[PDB]
C-alpha cells in the first residue's frame, strides 16, 4: 500500500521509525543533526562532524529545535522510509510532562511542512502501558537521555507526579567508558564509544545487592565476562559489569542530586492520591532500552519493597519487547481499520487549528 | 489512547440486561481479527464464584453485580473488571484489550446509563476474594 500508516517514535538518543502492522522499526538512527560550521542527520552528521557543529533536537525526550526536529523527520521520510509523506497518516510519540505549545507546533509542522493526510500523538508511557495489558500503573521509562516515573490512571498521565531523571544510557556508556579507560583499555573517539555501548548492551548487569555482589567481585573470578574487540583483542571485565548499571540507584556515582529509580518511583507514588497507590506498586511496567538490563526487574522489585507500604502488592513487568514497546504499541493502534476515524486529518485541522491535538488525541 | 470497536448486538442486550439488573455478569472479549466486542459468558454468578470465570490463558472485560454492605447500606454495585492473565496474551491481544477499554466504558455509560462504581485490572481470578472486592470500591 503506498498509503500505509506510519509510526514515528521520537526519542532523545535514537529515532525508532517504521509502518503501521510491522513487528520492529523499519529505521533506528541516532537523534543528531549537523550544521556547518546544509544539514546532515544520522549516522552521516556524526560521520563528517570535523565539519560540523553537531546537535540533538530533542533534549530530554521534549523537542527543543524545530528547524533541526523538521531535518530529522525529513530524513525519517525520505531517507530512511523512503516515502512521500503527504499520502501517509503519520502516527508520532511523544515525553510525558512535553508543554501543550511544543505538542501544537508537531501538529503544524506535520500539516504545513510536510503536508500529511492525517497524523497521531500519542504518549510514549501510555503506549508502554497499554501495550503491557493494562491502561493503570506507574511506567519506569529510561531511554538515551532521559529516565521518567510515570504514574497512569485509565490511560491518563498524572502530570504533578511525573519523576524526571536527567541520566539515562548515555551517560551508562559514558560511565563505563571512563571506568574502562581508568583499568588499563583506552576508549577516545566516537567509534570507541560505539564499542564501549556494545560491551554496555552485552555484558553489563543489575546486581540483587550492590555490596555483596563488590565482594563476590573481589575475592573470585566467578562474575567476569570476555569480550573480542574489533582488531581482535580479548578484554575481561568484572565489577564494571554492575557498577555501570549501579548508576541508576545510585546516581551519585556520576555527581548527580537526584535520588534512585527506585527512590523517585516511591515519590512519584506517594505524590498521589493515597487510594490509586495500591494500583501503582502493583504495576511498575519498565520500558526503554536503559532498563534491558538482566536482574533490573529483581532490584526494582525489592528496592521497591523496601520503602512501600508491607501491605501492598509490589509487582515489576519488564515485558522481554520493552526496548521497542513504544513503537510496537503505535504499530498495532495504527494498522486498526476502525483507527482509521481517531486520526486527526488536514481538514479538521483547517478548520480548527493544531490545538485539536488536545481534543482528538486525549 | 482510546479505540472504539463496534460491540455485537448479543454484547449489547446483555450488557442492557445488566444494567437493569436482570442479569449479575457479562462477560465480553475481543474478536480480534474482526476487531469487535463479543460476548462470551454471562452465567449467573455470585461473588464466590466470580473466581472461576476468570480465563487463565486470556484477556477479558466483565461487568459483575457486586452486591455488599457499606455502613449501613446495602450496595449493588456494578464493577469494570479487566482481567489480563500474562504473556500467554499476545502483545496484540495486551494493546487491544487496553486501547478498547475507554471507549466501551463510555458507550456503555451513554446509552445504557450503568452506574460502573470502579474500574478494576487483575493478573487472575484467583484476587477477586470477598474482602478485594470491598477494598477496590472501599478503599477508606
Ligand atoms: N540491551 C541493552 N542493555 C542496556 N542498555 C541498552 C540495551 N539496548 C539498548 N540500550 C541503551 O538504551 C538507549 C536507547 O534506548 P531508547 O531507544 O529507549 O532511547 P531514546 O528513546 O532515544 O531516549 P529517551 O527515551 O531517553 O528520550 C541507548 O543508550 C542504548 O545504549
Ligand atoms: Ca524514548
Amino acid at each position: 500500500d503506498e498509503t500505509t500508516a506510519l509510526v514515528c517514535d521520537n526519542g532523545s538518543g535514537l529515532v525508532k521509525a517504521g509502518f503501521a502492522g510491522d513487528d520492529a522499526p523499519r529505521a533506528v538512527f541516532p537523534s543528531i543533526v549537523g550544521r556547518p560550521r546544509d544539514s546532515y542527520v544520522g549516522d552521516e552528521a556524526q560521520s563528517k562532524r570535523g565539519i560540523l557543529t553537531l546537535k540533538y533536537p530533542i533534549e530530554h525526550g521534549i523537542i527543543t529545535n524545530w528547524d533541526d526536529m523538521e531535518k530529522i523527520w525529513h530524513h525519517t521520510f525520505y531517507n530512511e522510509l523512503r516515502v512521500a509523506p503527504e499520502e501517509h497518516p503519520t502516527l508520532l510519540t511523544e515525553a510525558p510532562l512535553n508543554p501543550k505549545a511544543n505538542r501544537e507546533k508537531m501538529t503544524q509542522i506535520m500539516f504545513e511542512t510536510f503536508n500529511v493526510p492525517a497524523m497521531y500523538v500519542a504518549i510514549q508511557a501510555v503506549l508502554s502501558l497499554y501495550a503491557s495489558g493494562r491502561t493503570t500503573g506507574i511506567v519506569l521509562d529510561s531511554g538515551d537521555g532521559v529516565t521518567h516515573n510515570v504514574p497512569i490512571y485509565e490511560g491518563y498521565a498524572l502530570p504533578h507526579a511525573i519523576m524526571r531523571l536527567d541520566l539515562a544510557g548515555r551517560d551508562l556508556t559514558d560511565y563505563l567508558m571512563k571506568i574502562l579507560t581508568e583499568r588499563g583499555y583506552s576508549f577516545v573517539t566516537t567509534a570507541e564509544r560505539e564499542i564501549v555501548r556494545d560491551i554496555k548492551e552485552k555484558l553489563c548487569y543489575v546486581a540483587l545487592d550492590f555490596e555483596n555482589e563488590m565482594a563476590t567481585a573481589a575475592s573470585s573470578s566467578s562474575l567476569e565476562k570476555s569480550y573480542e574487540l574489533p582488531d581482535g583483542q580479548v578484554i575481561t571485565i568484572g565489577n564494571e559489569r554492575f557498577r555501570c548499571p549501579e548508576t541508576l540507584f545510585q546516581p551519585s556515582f556520576i555527581g548527580m542530586e537526584s535520588a534512585g529509580i527506585h527512590e523517585t518511583t516511591y515519590n512519584s507514588i506517594m505524590k498521589c492520591d493515597i487510594d490509586i497507590r495500591k494500583d501503582l506498586y502493583a504495576n511498575n511496567v519498565m520500558s526503554g532500552g536503559t532498563t534491558m538490563y538482566p536482574g533490573i526487574a529483581d532490584r526494582m522489585q525489592k528496592e521497591i519493597t523496601a520503602l512501600a507500604p508491607s501491605t501492598m502488592k509490589i509487582k515489576i513487568i519488564a515485558p522481554p519487547e520493552r526496548k521497542y514497546s513504544v513503537w510496537i504499541g503505535g504499530s498495532i493502534l495504527a494498522s486498526l481499520s476502525t483507527f482509521q476515524q481517531m486520526w486527526i486529518t488536514k481538514q479538521e485541522y483547517d478548520e480548527a487549528g493544531p490545538s485539536i491535538v488536545h481534543r482528538k488525541c486525549f | 489512547q482510546g479505540v472504539a470497536f463496534p460491540i455485537s448486538r448479543d454484547a449489547f442486550q446483555a450488557l442492557e440486561k445488566l444494567s437493569k439488573k436482570q442479569l449479575n455478569y457479562v462477560q465480553l472479549e475481543i474478536d480480534i481479527k474482526n476487531e469487535t466486542i463479543i460476548l462470551a459468558n454471562t452465567e449467573n454468578t455470585e461473588l464466590r464464584d466470580l473466581p472461576k470465570r476468570i480465563p487463565k490463558d486470556s484477556a477479558r472485560y466483565h461487568f459483575f453485580l457486586y452486591k455488599h454492605s457499606h455502613e449501613g447500606d446495602y450496595l449493588e454495585s456494578v464493577v469494570f473488571i479487566y482481567s489480563m492473565p500474562g504473556y500467554t496474551c499476545s502483545i496484540r491481544e495486551r494493546m487491544l484489550y487496553s486501547s478498547c477499554k475507554s471507549p466501551l466504558l463510555e458507550i456503555v455509560e451513554r446509552q445504557l446509563q450503568m452506574d460502573v462504581i470502579r474500574k478494576i485490572e487483575i493478573d487472575n481470578g484467583d484476587e477477586l476474594t470477598a474482602d478485594f472486592l470491598y477494598d477496590e470500591v472501599h478503599p477508606k
